[PDB]
């Protein structure tokens, strides 16, 4: 079968920065009959379906900014964004539509860079309804911060507690290319009333001392 | 205009089989050949085959004959892919794709012998900007819609993928707005898990 081989795996962008990426097939997609070369270009924002954004290798689809440029004929294909925009991070893979099976490429992951953001730091103790249960979960948020490396120190009456703790993060937001985190401790009712004070630190760039969060059941 | 509609996911327990569904619109069923992709979280798209449903003609990918089987209803312009004898590799979003270019909402096939179970929505309030909280938690499988105030509080919402252990899934969402009016104007997470069938609108009230 034909092999898609595409590069780099991933790239991370300032907003207006020329973005090239490659797309090498094993075998020329160049048709002798019409001479177009069978090669696509496809789009797939974080939870979305693929959408198609150039064909025969460098005719964009209808409604696609023109700054989504493409190129190569061959073997060797290139798709081009002139200048990067936050909206446009994404997945971007190619696939050849020159013999079966249909072989896609693996995807280059395209996020953006920007300034320094501090995250917004909000602690939630176990709700009534949940303790009624048994249950006692404590979230932590931490919204809208840059750059994404960050780290959440759990403490329980002034010990750190490591053990229990799941985070979650958001895709990088397509406006203002922060990301958001949250973090839950999770508990038992009995556990949770054989402590005091719950605290949670997030230690960030944008700071050398950590945020602190706490509060006192 | 062009829609391939595809159920939003799929329980199938291991060596089950399962009939995958694309109902196409806005163009006409047999005048395209319909394409099928199946994509991991792993590694890169798979191009599992294609059927022309004006004649039922199939090109499969070698490596899907025996697993997936290609089959349409011109009655009802739908297109459906047979996955037989599903093991954990089976696990994947499958998509539809009118030639190749409009692909279908794509369908989320879980394999796992783990029973549906519907979640617990608890509401997360605060101990010149207000941040509140909607904790689903326990439920499988995936997904579950959440809204806050039916959808009409978009701006300043942040929901998080769900965390998965033992078969359950954990899932949370903050809305932040200005201090000043919460809680005179209520906030509410609309929560909806389809497969136990499920709908909870949890207000967010002061402590």
């Amino acid at each position: 079968d034909i092999v898609m081989t595409q590069s780099p795996s991933s790239l991370a962008m300032s907003v207006g920065q020329k973005v090239t990426m490659s797309c090498k097939s094993s075998q020329s997609l160049l048709n002798s009959s019409n001479q177009k070369n069978y090669l696509a270009w496809y789009q797939q924002k974080p939870g979305q379906s693929p959408k198609l954004l150039v064909y025969f290798a460098s005719t964009r689809e209808s409604g696609v900014p023109d700054r989504f440029i493409g190129s190569g004929s061959g073997t060797d294909f290139t798709l081009t964004i002139s200048s990067v925009q936050a909206e446009d991070l994404a997945d971007y893979f190619c696939q050849q539509h020159y013999s079966t099976p249909f072989t896609f490429g693996s995807g280059t992951k395209l996020e953006i860079k920007r300034a320094d953001a501090a995250p917004t730091v909000s602690i939630f103790p176990p709700s009534s309804e949940q303790l009624t249960s048994g249950g006692a979960s404590v979230v932590c948020f931490l919204n809208n911060f840059y750059p994404k490396d960050i780290n959440v120190k759990w403490k329980i009456d002034g010990s750190e507690r490591q053990n229990g703790v799941l985070n979650s993060w958001t895709d990088q937001d397509s406006k203002d290319s922060t990301y958001s985190m949250s973090s839950t401790l999770t508990l038992t009712k009995d556990e949770y009333e054989r402590h005091n004070s719950y605290t949670c630190e997030a230690t960030h760039k944008t700071s050398t001392s950590p945020i602190v969060k706490s509060f006192n059941r | 205009q062009v829609q391939l509609q595809q159920p939003g996911s799929v329980l199938v327990r291991p060596g089950a089989s399962v009939k995958l569904s694309c109902k196409a619109s806005g163009y006409t069923f047999t005048s395209s050949w319909m394409h099928w992709a199946k994509q991991r979280p792993g590694q890169g798209l798979e191009w599992i085959g294609e059927i022309h449903p004006n004649s039922g003609n199939t090109n499969y990918n070698e490596k899907f004959k025996g697993k997936a089987t290609l089959t349409v209803d011109t009655s009802s312009s739908t297109a459906y892919v047979d996955l037989s004898s599903l093991t954990s590799e089976d696990s994947a979003v499958y998509y539809c794709v009118r030639g190749f270019a409009y692909w279908g909402q794509g369908t989320l096939v879980t394999v796992s012998a783990a029973k549906t179970t519907a979640p617990s929505v608890y509401p997360l309030a605060p101990v010149s900007s207000v941040t509140l909280g909607c904790l689903v938690k326990g439920y499988f499988p995936e997904p579950v819609t959440l809204t806050w105030n039916s959808g009409s509080l978009s701006s300043g919402v942040h929901t998080f993928p769900a965390v998965l252990q033992s078969d359950l899934y954990t899932l949370s969402s903050s809305v932040t707005v200005t201090s000043s009016t919460w809680p005179s104007q209520s906030i509410t997470c609309n929560v909806a898990h389809p497969a136990s069938s499920t709908k909870v609108d949890k207000k967010i009230e002061p402590r």
